[PDB]
RNA sequence: GAAGCCAGAGGAAACUCUGGUGGAGGCUCGCAGCGGUUCUGACGUGCAAAUCGAUCGUCAAAUCUGAGCAUGGGGGCGAAA
RNA sequence: UCGUGCCCCGUGUGGCGAAAGGGAAGCCGGUUAAUAUUCCGGCACCUGGAUGUGGGUUUUGCGCGGCAACGCAACUGAACGCGGAGACGACGGCGGGGGCCCCGGGCAGAGUUCUCUUUUCUUCUUAACGGUCUAUCACCCUGGAAACAGUUUGUCUGGAGAU
RNA sequence: AGGGAAGUCGGCAAAAUAGAUCCGUAACUUCGGGAAAAGGAUUGGCUCUAAGGGUUGGGCACGUGCGUGCGGUUAACAACCAACUUAGAACUGGUACGGACAGGGGGAAUCUGACUGUCUAAUUAAAACAUAGCAUUGCG
């Protein structure tokens, strides 16, 4: 039995464009098959963590799938992770918070100030 | 088990470079490749990135230190004189 | 409380007895729509129409 | 290909205005029938238990749809 | 053979705006609709106003390409200018 | 002083240790006293008392960081913030 | 290498009050001893954000602010104009006029002492690592701090690799031949 | 068989000893590759305007190598012959 | 409509340069004297465009479910911005998968057979493209751990929440 | 054959050594090495023995194949499956046992260059060059 292999087409380099795999044929040979590379699954633009739920594709793969397959039915969904958005959440509200509490100490502060002058 | 006398580290070397270059690059290799809590998390897994580089692996905090220590002396002098400075120049 | 390899076995062994079972319940509505596979068609048929 | 679990759906299929032809595949060995039906896209695969209500399945099928058996030889 | 890019067929070749139908004819407003109106160019639909222009709303008025082609042959144009 | 007081409240009273124990605290209001280390996260940190701050909670900043937090609670792992439920034969409430 | 070493340009919002950046990453450039450090300020005059580079001073982290101004803080990695800081600091990457973004004490654990003041005619007498005393304009910025990375050339090269490869990133030649090892027709000291 | 780690035996502790684990080094034997030390070697109008045989150096790197590109004689390049 | 104008924006500047870098998409069987992932048959895929049908959404106008990680055939989205992919070193041991090698049984064929050998050898295969059920890391919920625990060949992880 | 460097400018060339298991291994030393130092014992075949593994499987009381409330750590037991190493013993052939192939001669010193590396393609590979380390000069 042939166990050898040849290169099927004519790019005769390993490569990273050139990788390929061994399958046997229906006709009973052994055979390579050219792969494409493996897909990379998307990260959080904040932690840099691999996002759940979304699929690891090449880039241009991402056009040929639906919107829900691509994202996370959440805020940032399928751009940042839970705990990011959690995070972002939090310290929204407690920054905000914080910056009415600061202007109304400056108004009390203004205001004493004001009454001193006068 | 104690398994060289004194080269510790630099055992690596062999014979090669000299038993002053070697004792003087040992001191170096192991206080770049010693683990150090962090001040952030508090945990013991900073470890050296690249030159002057610090890395936290739990809270994956990245610090600017020294080449091969996470904190030098002069910086920490001139922490304490910025200090002072500074409390002076506020009072 | 911590649980023992032959608990662990009898929980997979009841994930492929419902596999199964839902293979076999699928084959079965199979088989009784290709019973009543006329009035299907003359349903098909009263849609189109 | 495609396989439909569905004689609903493969009825429908069937009367799809792209259904150009349909065969009908016997594997004694396994006591199966295949009624393939070849669309513009996708060839749909029903595959049932070898039976009278699998033949009678025949008029249930659309008569414009022109439906062969599968010779034991695949001449070229 | 080339793979084809997006917008350069279809309704974004058959349509344009008011506005870029007058900026190809390098007329005044007054002008365009004056020659529109004597020529019978008239209003049309697109099925996606979107694959024409994004940023089209429901009072934005388009014309056939190939009647502001036509538009771009008449001899007015030229009096337009000596008149100016 | 605030180390020989959450030392005997260790000995005496009852305490809950680590954030989420914390923050349990703070839900139910049975919240005494709540202890922030020095080191922890100024996010978390911010939370932590806009939870007191709803709940009419005392907060206590521990100069220390959370392993010697940790240490003067007599444990032997760290800990960002705790809190005391209950005082015990201590003082450390009336501050 | 990506992008040089620079400072801000020196605008409005530095010369009469300060701004907020914030320390996104710290990098190896190679080539140089010393981090460099991605600072994403805002755009005063559009909604778009803008990226700089600096040189990274010792205790600089990711995800701290720093604020560049006549008005900002004394802290370590805040840029601010020699007029502002008092006798006795330790600065980093000194401009030698105004504008130029930076040009003294750029390399690791090297910084510029500000000497002195006379605000009579706006200069400040500073001392270079070298040595040297040279006079500024007190408008001139430098971030405070020392330069991270200090202590790299305690360390022996120990190894002609290692050597090449610090060498050959950085393009200086290497390895270096003798002139008496040459011909005269070489070099002077040939023979 | 270097750091790091585990266990046992001592030491008030730092450390000491023993048995393992681990897999570092411009470390080492050595195949291919690259190179070219020796032989009263072959060959000497040769297979060859530098080849052949045995032997040898090196073999995880200051290792070997393709393509594209840059440096041009008053020059270039040169671990410098 | 004072009808022959007004408003918005800043980022710059073009081309060449890789049949080994990046990159949208094709497999099997057969076929010639000589070509074949190119021809023939079957079965697919990508890119772009136009416009229908079914289904979906909507009288609470632009979906519903799950505490959550998230899921489901759909489930509006211009300017202006943010992020991810493309997109990346060398070496060491460990684990999973394909292919190859090896062992046993069986059907069929071939060889050996002075003697022995239920013997030796050969065929026993399943592509792209899809459906469906599962696969280390990681993440989520409960709960709060010293008599510390879990754990890899390699000692890392845990009140910043482990088992 | 015998002798064993008596040959020759010169042990040039050839011969001898060689794998693996075990015993053992000096001076000097930058303590890392030297070191496979040196010097020794053994190796075939056959018939056995021993050691080193994996998978599965625990009794009651109720509701009804799962849910609780218990009870027990001799499963320290059974059933099935599985591959390659290591050690020990007897017997037996012998002129040979790493039976071909494959495969360090070793040691005492001196000079010399620190080492790894590089060059005179086509007569010179080296104490030459480079190297790390060290020292000096110039430049804000
Ligand atoms: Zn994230
Ligand atoms: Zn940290």
């Amino acid at each position: 039995a042939p166990t050898r292999v040849t290169y099927r087409r004519r790019n005769p380099y390993n490569t990273t464009s050139n990788r390929t795999r061994v399958i046997k044929t229906p006709g009973g040979q052994l055979r390579v098959l050219h792969i494409k590379k493996r897909g990379t699954a998307p990260k959080c633009g904040d932690c840099g963590i691999k996002l759940p739920g979304i699929p690891a594709l090449r880039p241009r793969e991402y056009a040929t799938i639906s919107k829900p397959k691509k994202t996370v039915q959440r805020a940032y969904g399928g751009s940042r992770c839970g705990n990011c958005v959690r995070d972002r959440i939090i310290r929204a509200f407690l920054i905000e918070e914080q910056k009415i509490v600061k202007k109304v100490l400056k108004e009390q502060s203004q205001a004493e100030k004001k009454a001193s002058k006068k | 088990s104690k398994r060289t006398k004194k080269v510790g580290i630099s055992g690596k070397y062999g014979t090669r470079y000299g038993a002053s270059l070697r004792k003087l690059v040992k001191k170096q290799e192991v206080t770049q490749h010693a683990r150090y809590t962090c001040t952030f998390c508090g945990k013991n897994s900073v470890r050296r990135t690249a030159v002057g580089i610090w890395s936290c692996k739990s809270c994956k905090k990245t610090m600017a230190g020294g080449a091969y220590t996470v904190s030098t002396p002069a910086a920490a002098a001139m922490r304490s004189t910025l200090r002072r400075l500074r409390e002076i120049t506020e009072a | 409380r911590r649980k023992t390899k032959a608990e662990r076995n009898r929980i997979k062994r009841r994930k492929e007895e419902e596999r199964k079972r839902k293979h076999e319940e699928a084959m079965k509505r199979k088989q009784q729509q290709l019973e009543q596979a006329k009035k299907i068609a003359a349903e098909v048929e009263e849609r189109e129409r | 290909p495609q396989e439909v679990s569905d004689i609903k759906k493969f009825i429908e299929i069937c009367r799809r205005k792209d259904a150009s032809s349909a065969r009908i595949k016997k594997n004694p060995k396994t006591q199966q029938i295949k009624f393939k039906v070849r669309c513009q896209r996708f060839l749909y695969t029903l595959v049932l238990k070898d039976s009278d209500k699998a033949e009678k399945l025949k008029q249930s099928l659309p008569p414009n749809l022109q439906i062969k058996d599968v010779p034991k030889r695949n001449k070229r | 053979g080339k793979a084809k890019k997006k917008g350069k067929s279809g309704a974004a070749r058959n349509y344009m705006t008011r506005t870029q139908a007058v900026k190809k004819l390098q007329l005044s407003l007054p002008d365009f609709r004056k020659l529109c109106i004597w020529k019978g160019i008239y209003p049309r639909e697109p099925r996606d106003r979107r694959k024409v222009n994004k940023s089209a709303t429901a009072s934005t008025t388009f014309y056939y390409t190939k009647d502001i082609q036509y538009l771009l042959h008449e001899p007015l144009l030229q009096k337009f200018r000596e008149q100016k | 002083s605030i180390g020989a007081k959450l030392a005997l409240v260790i000995k005496s009273g009852k305490v809950v240790l680590g954030y989420r124990s914390t923050l349990k605290a703070l839900r139910s209001g049975k919240a005494k006293l709540i202890l922030i280390a020095a080191n922890t996260p100024p996010l978390r940190k911010s939370e932590l008392e806009y939870y007191s701050m709803m709940s009419k909670t005392p907060v206590h900043h521990y100069s220390g960081t959370n392993i010697e937090l940790g240490t003067a609670c007599g444990k032997l792992f760290r800990c960002s913030t705790m809190a005391i439920l209950d005082a015990g034969d201590s003082d450390i409430l009336a501050d | 290498r990506k992008a040089p070493a620079k400072f801000r340009p020196l605008d409005y919002a530095e010369r009469h009050g300060y701004i907020r950046g914030i320390v996104k990453e710290i990098i190896h450039d190679p080539g140089r001893g010393a981090p460099l450090a991605r600072v994403v300020f805002r755009s005063p005059y559009k909604y778009k954000q803008i990226t700089e580079t600096f040189i990274a001073n010792e205790g600089m982290y990711t995800g701290q602010f720093i604020y560049a101004g006549k008005n900002a803080a004394l802290t370590v990695g805040n840029i601010l104009p020699l007029s502002s800081v008092p006798e006795g600091t330790v600065v980093s990457n000194v401009e030698e006029k105004p504008g130029d973004r930076g040009a003294l004490g750029r390399t690791s654990g090297n910084y510029v002492t500000v000497v002195g003041h006379n605000p009579d005619e706006g200069k400040t007498r500073i001392k270079l690592p070298s040595g040297a005393k040279k006079v500024v304009p007190s408008s001139s910025r430098g971030m405070i701090g020392i330069v991270a990375g200090g202590g790299r050339t305690d360390k022996p090269l120990l190894k002609a690799s290692r050597a090449k490869h610090k060498f050959a990133v950085k393009r200086n030649r290497w390895p270096k031949t003798r002139g008496v090892a040459m011909n005269p027709v070489d070099h002077p000291h040939g023979g």
